[PDB]
């Protein structure tokens, strides 16, 4: 899961 | 269940600022982004900016940069949008929406917050019944309602019986009166046979003037 | 910025018709998302990444396209599909949306059910009389309401508004309000609302006598 703007990965 | 609950409608003078809240629940607030989207008469939808709680910053659309401030309180799972130096063009419904995954659409949206930018004074409505009578019957059905008159700015919300009555309800778009004040009607069609046993109450809310009116609509005697 | 242009801006079709909405991006995008917005409600996700139906979206919706050209297809238009549809891109900052496409429903003619409401006593105490005429569940939208006071045609003292198309039966409703001062109201007896519509073989008049 990649956050739309920040592109931060969240498993 | 994911819920995004926004603060009530507001009226603000030109040059003033507005701060809208979006209380989130049903998911891990710090693991998603919150975005702000507005719907103005002039356009469809416009992205204002957003925030990833694990960044201590915020992203803005260049159009709103220096005028908008997006913040978040991780302890209360609340996202905030502050818009400053308000202009006529800022009158719009502001939505908060969750940014969950880059491959997926903004999946949950708040109910919206109408912000009106006006120098005109706020005015709470007068609520009058539209009583069912022999003049409001049609093939065993009776129509009844509430007339919500002389308010400013929009919106007024109307529910029936605290939201338990939704079928056959028509809450009309407001009309702009010559005075600059708004008026609307909310009607419902029900069996004419049970007018003496059922209770019909319109719940009228006008957040800008903090007006809450419950009006029981009885058949005319 | 990447400009998203939808065509057409509005369309009308019958229940069971196949409807198409195009979305053109001014520059290539990896994919687009589609949203559906019902009147007075927030937008809802409809399609994710050009062709993946959002959660709970029926199979009659489909999305296709690539680069700059995309299409939303509704294979069998249903009354509940009355909404404005928006495309969106977030391959480039700022994120942008299309201008929206309003989808309206064509259905059979339905005559309005007409109701009349005299002013409440509470309103009269305040010095004004609003007489409300309601036209319920009709199609098409075009309806003529004429106010008659003691059989004299009124002008300039009424306001009307129409609802959005109903999500179940695709009809409209209309409210017309005649506003007079308590003194002007008390000068006349008969208050009539006269309705003209395609579904009515001849005009339907709803009337009452003041204080009856």
């Amino acid at each position: 899961r990649k956050l739309p703007f920040s592109k931060r990965e969240v498993p | 269940e994911v819920q995004l609950v926004q603060s009530g409608a507001e009226v603000k003078k030109p040059g003033a600022s507005v701060k809208v809240s979006c209380k989130a629940s049903g998911y891990k607030f710090t693991d998603s982004e919150m975005h702000w989207v507005r719907q103005a008469p002039g356009q469809g939808l416009e992205w204002i900016g957003g925030v990833d709680p694990e960044t201590e910053g915020a992203a803005y659309n260049q159009k709103f940069k220096g005028r908008a401030t997006i913040t978040r309180d991780t302890s209360t799972s609340t996202a905030y949008l502050e818009l400053s130096s308000l202009r006529s063009e800022d009158t719009a419904v502001y939505y908060c929406t969750r940014g969950y995954d880059y491959d997926y659409a903004l999946d949950y949206w708040g109910q919206g917050t109408l912000v009106t930018v006006s120098s005109a004074s706020t005015k709470g409505p007068s609520v009058f019944p539209l009583a069912p009578s022999s003049k409001s019957t049609s093939g065993g059905t009776a129509a009844l309602g509430c007339l919500v008159k002389d308010y400013f700015p929009e919106p007024v919300t109307v529910s029936w019986n605290s939201g338990a009555l939704t079928s056959g309800v028509h809450t009309f778009p407001a009309v702009l009166q010559s005075s600059g004040l708004y008026s609307l009607s909310s009607v419902v069609t029900v069996p004419s046979s049970s007018l003496g046993t059922q209770t019909y109450i319109c719940n009228v809310n006008h957040k800008p003037s903090n007006t809450k009116v419950d009006k029981k609509v009885e058949p005319k005697s | 910025d990447i400009q998203m242009t939808q065509s057409p801006s509005s369309l009308s079709a019958s229940v069971g018709d196949r409807v198409t909405i195009t979305c053109r991006a001014s520059s290539s995008v990896e994919f687009i998302h589609w949203y559906q917005q019902k009147p007075g409600k927030a937008p809802k996700p409809l399609i994710s990444a050009t062709s993946n139906l959002a959660s709970g979206v029926p199979s009659r919706f489909s999305g296709s396209g690539s680069g700059t050209d995309f299409t939303l297809t509704i294979s069998s238009l249903q009354p509940e599909d009355f909404a404005t549809y928006y495309c969106q891109q977030w391959s480039s900052a700022p994120w942008t949306f299309g201008q929206g496409t309003k989808v309206e429903i064509k259905r059979t003619v339905a005559a309005p059910s007409v109701f009349i409401f005299p002013p409440s006593d509470e309103q009269l105490k305040s010095g004004t009389a609003s007489v409300v005429c309601l036209l319920n569940n009709f199609y098409p939208r075009e309806a003529k309401v004429q106010w008659k006071v003691d059989n004299a045609l009124q002008s300039g003292n009424s306001q009307e508004s129409v609802t959005e198309q109903d999500s179940k039966d695709s009809t409209y409703s209309l409210s017309s309000t005649l506003t007079l001062s308590k003194a002007d109201y008390e000068k006349h007896k008969v208050y009539a609302c006269e309705v003209t519509h395609q579904g009515l073989s001849s005009p339907v008049t709803k009337s009452f006598n003041r204080g009856e």
